[PDB]
């Protein structure tokens, strides 16, 4: 099996900005006839992937010219001379000289000054609780970077355990990401205890965001 | 040059289901084509691909023996035959010459049944900007359309991407306006579920 | 060139 590395999961980009992702082969590319047979493709959100280079360096039609391709036998890169907007989203690089394979992809975000989380938290409603569970909000709202830790605390102690975690897509018009944070307990479990706090750490401040409620 | 692909949809693992991509704007019999699968959140994977007589073909390890990739020249369309479904099958699959992709197909492989969700209101529990939201859970298939206010309430808004417990989706939609719009007026997610023919109203009422 | 339609590992 031909394992195509992207080393890079994520790349940050200024519009106008050059950047190189790079794809790495486990063997050769260069196939009998000569040809190397690695592609490079990028998906936008929301929509299907499209072609920008073919045979490691062919340019397909209708593609800007921003877009190059450069390779070796092993060692493969996709250069963006100036990012635009439309240029955000995942590229992969995928082969066809062996069994077809992808690479994982690489995610180009656009950077932008960092912006600290709005905390919200978000108590279980009455009408909920009158089921089996309860459910613990936490909304983490238009911070950048995507980098972003969530702690929950029930009576000062840490819980791990039925917490699940959903992050947005980059905005389009303010570069922000969002997150929202659920704790998932039984009604039982959530009448146990008083003090219930989200715990956020961010590059944006040395301590760390808080906020609570109690019942 | 068009690539349309059909016949994705919901089914019980073990089931079977038949793809078919219409093409268009070129000569079909001389193209090389592919089916190409991204499972939610995920990558690109090769299925299985044929050459333009047929003749020669390729099927990735895992649908082996299970999916069968034909063609029929004079009808223009391309096939994918896909037995003994598993959760593993479950992607949007996209028909592909490589410099052309169709919009894509989506197929669900799951024991869960199609459930309308249960509405939850996100009030606060304690000059400024307040933050409101709704706590959609228990719903089977995604999508569900979240919408405030009809759509009165459109910049503030974020809808959380669902996340998958026991079978069944979840998520969270927020909206934030300023403190003299809320509790003073009406403020009410529409949570849309085509899927169930569920349409939920629910007013974010203070606590 | 898009791909290697010749490519060793189809089968028949």
């Amino acid at each position: 099996d031909i394992v195509l590395t992207q080393t890079t999961p994520t790349l940050s980009a200024t519009i106008g900005q050059s950047v190189s992702i790079s794809c790495r082969s486990s063997q050769s590319l260069l196939e009998s006839d000569g040809n190397t047979y690695l592609n490079w493709l990028l998906q936008r959100p929301g929509q299907s992937p499209q072609l920008l280079i073919y045979s490691v360096s062919n340019l397909e039609s209708g593609v800007p010219n921003r877009f190059s391709g450069s390779g070796s036998e092993t060692d493969f890169t996709l250069k963006i001379s100036g990012v635009e907007a439309e240029d955000l989203g995942v590229y992969y690089c995928m082969q066809t000289t062996h069994a077809p394979t992808f690479g994982a992809g690489t995610k180009l975000e656009l950077k932008r000054a960092d912006a600290a989380p709005t905390v919200s938290i978000f108590p279980p409603s009455t009408e909920q609780l009158a089921t089996g569970g309860a459910s613990v909000v936490c909304l983490m709202n238009n911070f950048y970077p995507r980098d972003i830790s969530v702690k929950w605390k029930i009576d000062g102690t840490e819980r791990r355990d039925g917490v699940l975690d959903s992050v947005t897509d980059q905005d389009s018009k303010d570069s922000t990401y969002s997150m929202s944070s659920t704790l998932s307990l039984t009604k039982a479990d959530y009448e146990s205890h008083n003090l219930y706090t989200c715990e956020v750490v961010h590059k944006t401040s040395s301590s760390p965001v808080v906020k609570s409620f109690n019942r | 040059v068009k690539l349309q692909e059909s016949g994705g949809g919901l089914v019980q693992p073990g089931r079977s289901l038949k793809l078919s991509c219409a093409a268009s704007g070129f000569t079909f019999s001389d193209s090389y084509l592919a089916w190409v699968r991204q499972a939610p959140t995920k990558g690109l994977e090769w299925v299985a691909s044929i050459t333009n007589s047929g003749g020669r073909f390729y099927y990735r390890d895992s649908v082996k023996g299970r999916f069968t990739i034909s063609r029929d020249n004079a009808k223009s369309t391309l096939y994918l035959q896909m037995d003994s479904l598993r959760s593993e099958d479950t992607a949007t699959y996209y028909c592909t010459r490589m410099d052309y992709w169709g919009q894509g197909t989506t197929v669900t492989v799951s024991s869960a049944e199609t459930t309308a969700p249960s509405v939850y209101p996100l009030a606060p529990g304690t000059n400024s900007m307040v933050t409101l939201g709704c706590l959609v859970k228990g719903y089977f298939p995604e999508p569900v359309t979240v919408t405030w206010n009809s759509g009165a309430l459109s910049s503030g808004v974020h809808t959380f991407p669902a996340v998958l417990q026991s079978g069944l989706y979840t998520l969270t939609s927020s909206v934030t306006v300023p403190s003299s719009t809320w509790p003073s007026q009406t403020v009410t997610c529409n949570v849309a579920h085509p899927a169930s023919s569920t349409k939920v109203d629910k007013k974010i009422v203070p606590r | 060139q898009l791909i290697n339609t010749n490519g060793s590992w189809h089968v028949n």
